[PDB]
C-alpha cells in the first residue's frame, strides 16, 4: 500500500514533466509571436508522447573515448535523485515525514550536481568538460547563499519540518515577512536548476550542448526529464516556503488545488523569464552571488536572528 | 524503511529506463560514429589534459564558508534557550566574523579570477 | 494473421512517433540557411510541426544541407553526418547542395552533397522559399510514414 | 466579454456541420474557423475566405479526401491545388 | 551630420541617486522586459496554416520552368539558343534540326534544375515567350535524377500550368 | 490564440493533483479513516505503541473509548 | 557550431576559459567566384554578387553596377537611382535586423529574432514583388534596374515603414537598458581608432570607435 503511494507520486510527476515541455514550447512560441506545437494531437497534446517514443527508439551512442561506467551511471543518478526530491513535500501530507526535510532537500540537491560532473568528465570530450567545470563554478557561486537564505527564512518556522510551514503561514504568507529574502531565493533557484539566464552547463550558443553533448536517445531523455522535474520540484518548494495555502484537515484537496496552482504559476514565471533575458557569464554569476547576494544575505541573517528575540516572537518548537 | 524502499524504487526505475534505451532500438556502431565530437574536425589534443581553474582561491574559500553554514544551522533550536543574550551574542559574533573574512578576501582581490 | 496485424500496428506507431518529432541539426552553410531561418520564423513556425533545431549531432534526426559544400568542408559534413545516431535523414536544399548550382564548374566545390552522403529529399531553388522547404519537410514526413521496418523483419 | 467569445466558439462548432464535422476539420486541418465558401474544385477541394483575418489567413482550402487515385484524408500537400485555384490561393490575383 | 549614441551624463541629485538605487535593488528594467514579453503573449501570432494557407506571391515569381505553345497547339520555341547562351549556370542544353515539315524546332531541350539558379534570364532572352519560369515551387523530389528535365517534361509542365502562366504573363507583360 | 496553451497547463495541473490526493486518500484508508498519526518525537511514538498494545487487534488507530472501563 | 555564424573553423588556444589565441580558418565557403566571373559576360556575372553577401544582396548588385557603369561611361536615369537608394535602405534594414538579432541570439536572448523576422518577411515580400525572388533579385543592373515598380508597391512600402519604429522600440526595450545585456556587451572587444584604421576596418567598426566616416 506504500508501494502504491510511491507509484502514485512517481508516475504523475513524469506525466507533468512530459507536458511541461509542451507547455514550455507553446508559451515560448506565443511570446515569440508564433504558435508552437499544434499539429501532433489537438493543440499539440500528443507531442510529448511522440518525443518520448522517438527518443527511446533511437540508437544510444557510447563514445569510443568515454568511461563506460560513469557515462551510464550519471543519467540514472540524475533521474533517481529528481524523483526522490518529491517524497518529503507536504501536499498537504508528505509521503515521507522527516524532522529535517529541508536539510534532506539541501543534501540531495547538493548530490545532484555530480550527474552533470560525472557525465561531463566521462564523456571525454572538450565541450563536455567545459560544461562540467561550469557546473562546478555554478555550485560554488550559489550554495552558501542558498543555505543561509533557507536558514534565515526558517528561523520564523521554528524547525526544519516542511509540514510546519503550513502552520506558520496560516494567516499570512511568509513573502510579506521576507520578500527581500524571497527574491534572492528565487534567483538562487534559477541558478540551482541551470535555467536561463543561468544555463551555463549546457550553454547551447556557446558550448553546442555542454555536459550532455555526447548523450543521445534515452539517456539524453532522462537528463531532460530530471531537469524539468527539478524545475517543478523547486517551484513547489518555493510555493510551500513563501506562499502558504490554507489547510483544512477534513478538506485536504482544497490545499492540494491551491498548492498546485501556485506551483504552476511559479513554473510559468520560470518559462516567462527564459524568454526575456540574455545569458549571464559564469564569472559574472559568481560575482553576482558573492558580492551582492552574500553580504545582503549575511545582514538579513543577523536581522532575522535578532528580530524574533527583539519582539518576543520565537516559534514554538524546540 | 520506507525511504529505503523509495530509493530502491527510483533507482530501479531509472536503471530499467536505461536498459530499455540500450536494448530496444537497432544499433549500428562504427568507428566514425563513436568518434569524439568537436564540431566536425578531429580534436588536436586530449580532453584529459589539465584544464586551468581561474577561480581556485574562491573554490578553496568555499570550503570554509560551507563549514560556517554547518555551524549556523542549529540556530532555530538555539533560539529556545534561556540565556538568550549569550546565544544572540555568539550568533552575531559568528556572522560578524564570517562577514569580516568575506570583506578581507574582497579587499585583497581574492574574489577576482586569475587571468 | 495476428502477428502481421500486430507488427503493422507497431510499425505505424513507430513511424508516427518518428515523423512527428523531427529534430534537424543546427547546421547551415550559405544563402539557403537564411530561408531555413525564415522557415523557423513566426510566419511558418516549423516548431508547430514538431520540428526543433538542436546543435549536437547526437540529439538530431535530420541534416538539412543548406548551402554550397566545398572540398575543404566536405570531411566535416561527412563527420557530423556519421555522428548522428540512427535513424537519420538528409535533406538536400538548394541548387548548390543538389548538384553544385552556380558553382558547378569550380575547382573547390563538391558537385552535389549526394557524392558525400545519401540524400532522402531534394529541394530545388536558389534559394528555395521557406514554403518550399516546409513542403520538402512534409514530404520527408510522408516518406517516413511509408516505411515498413517491422513488417520486413516479420516477413524475413 | 468572455461570454461572447464562448458563444463565438459555440457557433463555430455549430456551423461546421455539427460535432463530427467540427472534429473532422479540427483533426484534418488543425483549424476550426468558418469562412465564406468562395468555391469548389472539380477534384473536391473547397476554397474559403474571410477578409477580417490578417493578410495570409484570409484565404484557405480544405483539401479533398480522394484525389486521382490516393486517399488524401490525412496525406495532403500543396501540390494538389489546380493552377487556377493556385493563382487565387497565393494572392497573385483577387478574382477567383 | 552626426549624433552621439553614448555621450550622456547621469544626474547626481539625491532623487536621481535614490531612483537608480531602487532600479538596482528592485529590478525595474527587468520587469519592463518581462512586461514586453507578456504583452507579446496576448497578441495574435503571425503563423499561417500551411499547407491550407499559403504565403502571398507575385505574377513575377520565378518557379518551375515550362515550355509554352501558340493557341494553335504549335510550340513557341524556334531553337534560337538565346536562353542557352544567356544562362549564367550553363543549365540549358539544346539540339535542333529541321522538322519533317521544314520547321525550325528543337530535338533536345534539357534544363538541369540542380544547376539552375532560377534567375529568369532565359525568359528575358526568349523572343517568342517560349521558355518561362512558372509559379510552381512545390516540386521536391526523392531522387537527384528526377530534377534533370528533358523536353517532354518541360512540354508537360507547360501543358499543365498554361492556364496560370498565361494569366501571370497578362498581368506583367506591360512592365516588360 | 493564447488560450490554446491552456489545455497543456490543464493536463499538467491534473497530473500534479494526483500525488497529494492519492497520499491523503491512502493515509485515510490505511489509518482507520482518520488521518495518519505524526510521530516527530519519542513521546508520540510511545503513545502510538500504547495505542497498538491496548487495541487488542495490534492496530494503533483502533481507538478504545470509555467502553473499556466496565 | 551555432555561434560560428556559418562555416568558420576558429581554432582557439585557451587557458581555462580565458582565450590565449584565436586562429580563424576560412575557405569552407570559398567557391572560386572570381575565376567563374572571369568566365562570364558582365550580365552573367551579376547574380554572383547576390550570393556574395546573402544578407545585403541589392547593395552588392549596386556596387557592381556602379563599377560597370563607371567603366562604360554611361549614367543611370534618375528614377532608377531613386529606386536603387530606396531598396538599398530596405536592404540595410534587413541586414541590420539580421545582425542585431543573431548577435542577441548568440548572447542568449532568443526572443527579438522572432519579432524582427516577421518584418524581414515583409521586406522579402517587397523584394519578390519587385523582382520575383525573395532573396536573389538580380534587380539592380549595370544600366539601372530590370523592371519598373508594380502599380501599388509604394503604398505598401509606406504602410510597412510607418510601423517599423515601434518594432525598433520594442527591441530597444528588450536590450538597450538591460543590465545583463550591458554586462555581456560593455567594454567587450574594445578597439582603438588608430588600430581600427591600420587594421582596415570600415563601417560601424570605425564609427563605434569615434571615427567620423560614412561613404
Ligand atoms: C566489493 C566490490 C564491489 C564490486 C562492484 C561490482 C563488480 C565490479 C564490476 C562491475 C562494475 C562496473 C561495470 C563494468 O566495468 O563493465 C564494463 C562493461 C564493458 O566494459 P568495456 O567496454 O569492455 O571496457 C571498459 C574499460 O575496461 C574501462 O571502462 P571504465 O573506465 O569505465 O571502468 C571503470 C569501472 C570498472 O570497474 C572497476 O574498475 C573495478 C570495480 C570496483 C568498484 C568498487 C569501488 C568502490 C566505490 C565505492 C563502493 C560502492 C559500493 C560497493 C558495495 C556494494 C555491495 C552491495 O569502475 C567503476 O567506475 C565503478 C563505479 C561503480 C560505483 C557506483 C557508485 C554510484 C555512486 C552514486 C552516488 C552515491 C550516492 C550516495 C551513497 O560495460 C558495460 O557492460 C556497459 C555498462 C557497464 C556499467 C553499468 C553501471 C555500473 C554497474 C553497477 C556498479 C555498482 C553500482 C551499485
Ligand atoms: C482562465 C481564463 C481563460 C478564459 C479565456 O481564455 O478567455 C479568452 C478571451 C479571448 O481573449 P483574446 O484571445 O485576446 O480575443 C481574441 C478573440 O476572442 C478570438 O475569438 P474567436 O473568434 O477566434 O473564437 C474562437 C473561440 C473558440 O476557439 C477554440 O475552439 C479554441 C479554444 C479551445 C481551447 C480548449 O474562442 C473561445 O471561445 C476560447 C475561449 C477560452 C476557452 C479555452 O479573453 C477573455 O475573455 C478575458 C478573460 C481573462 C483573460 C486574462
Ligand atoms: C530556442 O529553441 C529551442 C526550443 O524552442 C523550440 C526548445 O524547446 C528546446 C528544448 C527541446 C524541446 C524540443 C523539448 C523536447 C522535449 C523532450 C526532449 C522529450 C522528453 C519527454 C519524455 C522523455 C518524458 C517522459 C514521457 C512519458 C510519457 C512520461 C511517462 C513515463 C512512464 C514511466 C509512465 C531547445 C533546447 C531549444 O533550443
Ligand atoms: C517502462 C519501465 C518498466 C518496463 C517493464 C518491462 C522491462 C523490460 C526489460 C527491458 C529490456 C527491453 C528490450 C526489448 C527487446 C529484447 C532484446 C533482447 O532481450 O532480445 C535478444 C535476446 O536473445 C539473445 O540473442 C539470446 C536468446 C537466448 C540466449 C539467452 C536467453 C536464455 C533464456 C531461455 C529462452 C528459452 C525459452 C524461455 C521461455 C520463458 C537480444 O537481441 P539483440 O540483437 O542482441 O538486441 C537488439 C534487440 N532488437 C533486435 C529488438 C533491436
Ligand atoms: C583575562 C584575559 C583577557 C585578555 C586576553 C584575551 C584572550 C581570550 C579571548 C577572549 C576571552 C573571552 C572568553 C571568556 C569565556 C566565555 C564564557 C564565560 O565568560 O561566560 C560566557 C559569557 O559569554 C558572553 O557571551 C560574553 C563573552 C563573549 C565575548 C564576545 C566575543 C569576543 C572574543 C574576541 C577575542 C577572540 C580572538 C579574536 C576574535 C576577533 C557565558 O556565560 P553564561 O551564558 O551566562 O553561563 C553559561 C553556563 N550555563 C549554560 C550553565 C548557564
Ligand atoms: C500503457 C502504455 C504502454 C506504452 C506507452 C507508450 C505510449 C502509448 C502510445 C501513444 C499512442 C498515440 C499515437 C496515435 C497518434 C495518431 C494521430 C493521427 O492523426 O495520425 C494519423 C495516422 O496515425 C498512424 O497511422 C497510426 C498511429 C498509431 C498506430 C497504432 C498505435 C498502437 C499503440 C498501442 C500501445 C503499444 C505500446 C507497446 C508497449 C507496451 C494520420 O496523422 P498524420 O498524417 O501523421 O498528420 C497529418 C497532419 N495533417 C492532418 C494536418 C495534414
Ligand atoms: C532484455 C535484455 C536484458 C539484458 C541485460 C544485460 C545488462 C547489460 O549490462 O547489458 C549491457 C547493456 C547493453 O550494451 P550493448 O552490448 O552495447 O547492447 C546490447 C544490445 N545488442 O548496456 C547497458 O545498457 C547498461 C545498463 C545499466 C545497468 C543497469 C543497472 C545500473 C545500476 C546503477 C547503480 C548506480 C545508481 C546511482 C544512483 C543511486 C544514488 C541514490
Ligand atoms: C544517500 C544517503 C541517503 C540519505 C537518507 C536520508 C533519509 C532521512 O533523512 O530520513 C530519516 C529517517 C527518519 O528520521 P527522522 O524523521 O529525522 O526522525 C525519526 C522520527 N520519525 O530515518 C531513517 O529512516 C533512516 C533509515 C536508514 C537510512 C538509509 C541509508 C541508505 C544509504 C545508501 C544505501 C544504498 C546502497 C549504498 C551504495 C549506493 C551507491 C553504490
Ligand atoms: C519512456 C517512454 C518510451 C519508453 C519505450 C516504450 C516503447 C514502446 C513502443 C515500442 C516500439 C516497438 C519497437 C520499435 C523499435 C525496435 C527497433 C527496430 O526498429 O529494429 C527493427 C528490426 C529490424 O531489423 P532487421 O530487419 O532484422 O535487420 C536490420 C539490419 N539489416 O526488427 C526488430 O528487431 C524488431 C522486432 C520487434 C521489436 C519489439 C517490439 C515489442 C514491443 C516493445 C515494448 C518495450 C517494452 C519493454
Ligand atoms: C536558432 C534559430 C532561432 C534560427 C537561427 C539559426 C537557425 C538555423 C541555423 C543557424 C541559425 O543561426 C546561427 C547564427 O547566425 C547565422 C547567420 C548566418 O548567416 C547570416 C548563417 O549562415 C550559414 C548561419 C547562422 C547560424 C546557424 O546556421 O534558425
Ligand atoms: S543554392 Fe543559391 S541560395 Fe542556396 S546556397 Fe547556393 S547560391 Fe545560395
Ligand atoms: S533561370 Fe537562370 S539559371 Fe535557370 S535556366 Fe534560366 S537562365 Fe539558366
Ligand atoms: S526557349 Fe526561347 S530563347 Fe530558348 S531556344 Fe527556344 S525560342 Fe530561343
Amino acid at each position: 500500500m506504500f508501494m502504491i503511494n510511491i507509484l502514485s507520486l512517481i508516475i504523475p510527476i513524469l506525466l507533468a514533466v512530459a507536458f511541461l515541455t509542451l507547455v514550455e514550447r507553446k508559451v515560448l512560441g506565443y511570446m515569440q509571436l508564433r504558435k508552437g506545437p499544434n499539429v501532433v494531437g489537438p493543440y499539440g497534446l500528443l507531442q510529448p508522447i511522440a518525443d518520448a517514443l522517438k527518443l527511446f527508439t533511437k540508437e544510444p551512442l557510447r563514445p569510443a573515448t568515454s568511461s563506460i561506467s560513469m557515462f551510464i551511471i550519471a543519467p540514472i543518478l540524475a533521474l533517481s535523485l529528481a524523483l526522490t526530491m518529491w517524497v518529503p513535500l507536504p501536499m498537504p501530507y508528505p509521503l515521507i515525514n522527516m524532522n529535517l526535510g529541508v536539510l534532506f532537500m539541501l543534501a540531495m540537491s547538493s548530490l545532484a550536481v555530480y550527474s552533470i560532473l560525472w557525465s561531463g568528465w566521462a564523456s571525454n570530450s572538450k565541450y563536455a568538460l567545459i560544461g562540467a567545470l561550469r557546473a562546478v563554478a555554478q555550485t560554488i557561486s550559489y550554495e552558501v547563499t542558498l543555505a543561509i537564505i533557507l536558514l534565515s527564512v526558517l528561523l520564523m518556522n521554528g524547525s526544519y519540518t516542511l509540514s510546519t510551514l503550513i502552520t506558520t503561514q496560516e494567516h499570512i504568507w511568509m513573502i510579506f515577512t521576507s520578500w527581500p529574502l524571497a527574491m534572492m531565493w528565487f534567483i538562487s533557484t534559477l541558478a540551482e536548476t541551470n535555467r536561463a539566464p543561468f544555463d551555463l552547463t549546457e550553454g547551447e550558443s556557446e558550448l553546442v550542448s555542454g555536459f550532455n553533448v555526447e548523450y543521445a536517445a534515452g539517456p539524453f531523455a532522462m537528463f531532460f526529464m530530471a531537469e524539468y522535474a527539478n524545475i517543478i520540484m523547486m517551484n513547489a518548494f518555493t510555493a510551500i516556503l513563501f506562499l502558504g495555502a490554507s489547510h483544512d484537515p477534513h478538506t485536504p484537496e482544497l490545499y492540494t488545488i491551491n498548492f498546485v496552482l501556485k506551483t504552476l504559476a511559479l513554473t510559468i514565471t520560470f518559462l516567462w523569464i527564459r524568454a526575456s533575458y540574455p545569458r549571464f557569464r559564469y564569472d559574472q554569476l559568481m560575482h553576482l552571488l558573492w558580492k551582492s547576494f552574500l553580504p545582503l544575505t549575511l545582514a538579513l541573517c543577523m536581522w532575522h536572528i535578532s528580530l524574533p528575540i527583539m519582539t518576543a516572537s520565537i516559534p514554538p518548537q524546540s | 524503511m520506507n525511504i529505503m524502499l523509495t530509493l530502491l524504487t527510483n533507482v530501479t526505475l531509472a536503471s530499467l529506463l536505461v536498459l530499455i534505451a540500450f536494448w530496444l532500438p537497432q544499433l549500428n556502431a562504427y568507428s566514425e560514429k563513436t568518434s569524439p565530437y568537436e564540431c566536425g574536425f578531429d580534436p588536436m589534443g586530449s580532453a584529459r589534459l589539465p584544464f586551468s581553474m581561474k577561480f581556485f582561491l574562491v573554490a578553496i574559500t568555499f570550503l570554509l564558508f560551507d563549514l560556517e553554514i554547518a555551524l549556523l544551522l542549529p540556530l532555530p533550536w538555539a533560539s529556545q534557550t534561556n540565556n538568550l543574550k549569550t546565544m544572540l551574542t555568539m550568533a552575531l559574533f559568528l556572522l560578524i566574523l564570517l562577514a569580516a573574512s568575506l570583506a578581507y578576501e574582497w579587499t585583497q582581490k581574492g574574489l577576482e579570477w586569475a587571468e | 494473421s495476428r502477428g502481421e496485424y500486430v507488427v503493422a500496428k507497431l510499425d505505424d506507431l513507430v513511424n508516427w512517433a518518428r515523423r512527428s518529432s523531427l529534430w534537424p541539426m543546427t547546421f547551415g552553410l550559405a544563402c539557403c540557411a537564411v530561408e531555413m531561418m525564415h522557415m523557423a520564423a513566426p510566419r511558418y513556425d516549423m516548431d508547430r510541426f514538431g520540428v526543433v533545431f538542436r546543435a549536437s549531432p547526437r540529439q538530431s534526426d535530420v541534416m538539412i544541407v543548406a548551402g554550397t559544400l566545398t572540398n575543404k568542408m566536405a570531411p566535416a559534413l561527412r563527420k557530423v553526418y556519421d555522428q548522428m545516431p540512427e535513424p537519420r535523414y538528409v535533406v538536400s536544399m538548394g541548387s548548390c547542395a543538389n548538384g553544385g548550382g552556380y558553382y558547378h564548374y569550380s575547382y573547390s566545390v563538391v558537385r552535389g552533397c549526394d557524392r558525400i552522403v545519401p540524400v532522402d529529399i531534394y529541394v530545388p531553388g536558389c534559394p528555395p522559399t521557406a514554403e518550399a522547404l516546409l513542403y520538402g519537410i512534409l514530404q520527408l514526413q510522408r516518406k517516413i510514414k511509408r516505411e515498413k521496418r517491422l513488417r520486413i523483419w516479420y516477413r524475413r | 466579454e468572455l461570454v461572447q467569445v464562448l458563444r463565438r466558439g459555440l457557433q463555430q462548432v455549430s456551423g461546421h456541420g455539427g460535432l463530427r464535422g467540427y472534429l473532422r476539420v479540427l483533426f484534418r486541418a488543425n483549424d476550426v474557423r468558418v469562412g465564406t465558401l468562395v468555391g469548389e474544385d472539380k477534384y473536391g477541394n473547397k476554397y474559403y475566405e474571410d477578409n477580417k483575418q490578417f493578410f495570409g489567413r484570409h484565404r484557405w482550402v480544405i483539401y479533398t479526401t480522394e484525389m486521382n487515385g490516393r486517399d488524401t484524408f490525412w496525406d495532403v500537400d500543396g501540390s494538389m491545388v489546380p493552377p487556377e485555384w493556385h493563382r487565387w490561393l497565393h494572392c497573385m490575383t483577387d478574382d477567383p | 551630420t552626426y549624433k552621439f549614441v553614448n555621450m550622456r551624463e547621469p544626474s547626481m541629485d539625491m532623487k536621481s541617486v535614490t531612483d537608480r538605487a531602487a532600479q538596482t535593488l528592485l529590478w525595474t528594467e527587468l520587469v519592463r522586459g518581462l512586461g514586453m514579453t507578456l504583452s507579446y503573449l496576448f497578441r495574435e501570432p503571425a503563423t499561417i496554416n500551411y499547407p491550407f494557407e499559403k504565403g502571398p506571391l507575385s505574377p513575377r515569381f520565378r518557379g518551375e520552368h515550362a515550355l509554352r505553345r501558340y493557341p494553335s497547339g504549335e510550340e513557341r520555341c524556334i531553337a534560337c539558343k538565346l536562353c542557352e547562351a544567356v544562362c549564367p549556370a550553363q543549365a540549358i542544353t539544346i539540339e535542333a534540326e529541321p522538322r519533317a515539315d521544314g520547321s525550325r524546332r528543337t530535338t533536345r531541350y534539357d534544363i538541369d534544375m540542380t544547376k539552375c539558379i532560377y534567375c529568369g534570364f532565359c525568359q528575358e532572352a526568349c523572343p517568342v515567350d517560349a521558355i518561362v519560369e512558372g509559379p510552381n515551387f512545390e516540386f521536391s523530389t526523392e531522387t537527384h535524377e528526377e530534377l534533370l528535365y528533358n523536353k517532354e517534361k518541360l512540354l508537360n509542365n507547360g501543358d499543365k500550368w498554361e492556364a496560370e502562366i498565361a494569366a501571370n504573363i497578362q498581368a506583367d507583360y506591360l512592365y516588360r | 490564440m493564447w488560450f490554446e496553451i491552456l489545455p497543456g497547463i490543464a493536463v499538467m495541473a491534473a497530473c500534479l493533483f494526483i500525488p497529494g490526493m492519492a497520499t491523503a486518500h491512502i493515509h485515510k484508508f490505511t489509518n482507520g479513516g482518520k488521518e495518519k498519526r505524526v510521530a516527530h518525537f519519542s513521546y508520540q511514538w510511545n503513545l502510538m505503541e500504547r495505542d497498538r498494545r491496548i487495541s487488542g487487534v495490534n492496530r494503533y488507530h483502533v481507538t478504545k473509548g470509555l467502553e473499556n472501563i466496565d | 557550431h551555432p555561434a560560428a555564424h556559418g562555416v568558420l573553423r576558429l581554432v582557439m588556444e585557451l587557458s581555462g576559459e580565458m582565450v590565449r589565441k584565436c586562429d580563424p580558418h576560412i575557405g569552407l565557403l570559398h567557391r572560386g567566384t572570381e575565376k567563374l566571373i572571369e568566365y562570364k559576360t558582365y550580365l552573367q556575372a551579376l547574380p554572383y554578387f547576390d550570393r556574395l553577401d546573402y544578407v545585403s544582396m541589392m547593395c552588392n548588385e549596386q556596387a557592381y553596377s556602379l563599377a560597370v557603369e563607371k567603366l562604360l561611361n554611361i549614367q543611370p536615369p534618375p528614377r532608377a537611382q531613386w529606386i536603387r537608394v530606396l531598396f538599398g535602405e530596405i536592404t540595410r534594414l534587413l541586414n541590420h535586423i539580421m545582425a542585431v538579432t543573431t548577435h542577441a541570439l548568440d548572447i542568449g536572448a532568443m526572443t527579438p529574432f522572432f519579432w524582427m523576422f516577421e518584418e524581414r518577411e515583409k521586406m522579402f515580400e517587397f523584394y519578390e514583388r519587385v523582382s520575383g525572388a525573395r532573396m536573389h533579385a538580380a534587380y539592380i543592373r549595370p544600366g539601372g534596374v530590370h523592371q519598373d515598380l508594380p502599380l501599388g508597391l509604394l503604398d505598401d512600402i509606406y504602410e510597412f515603414s510607418k510601423n517599423f519604429s515601434f518594432r525598433i522600440d520594442e527591441l530597444e526595450e528588450m536590450l538597450t537598458n538591460n543590465r545583463i545585456w550591458r554586462n555581456r556587451t560593455v567594454d567587450i572587444g574594445v578597439v582603438t581608432a588608430e588600430d581600427a584604421l591600420n587594421y582596415g576596418f570600415s563601417g560601424v567598426m570605425l564609427r563605434g570607435s569615434g571615427i567620423q566616416w560614412d561613404l
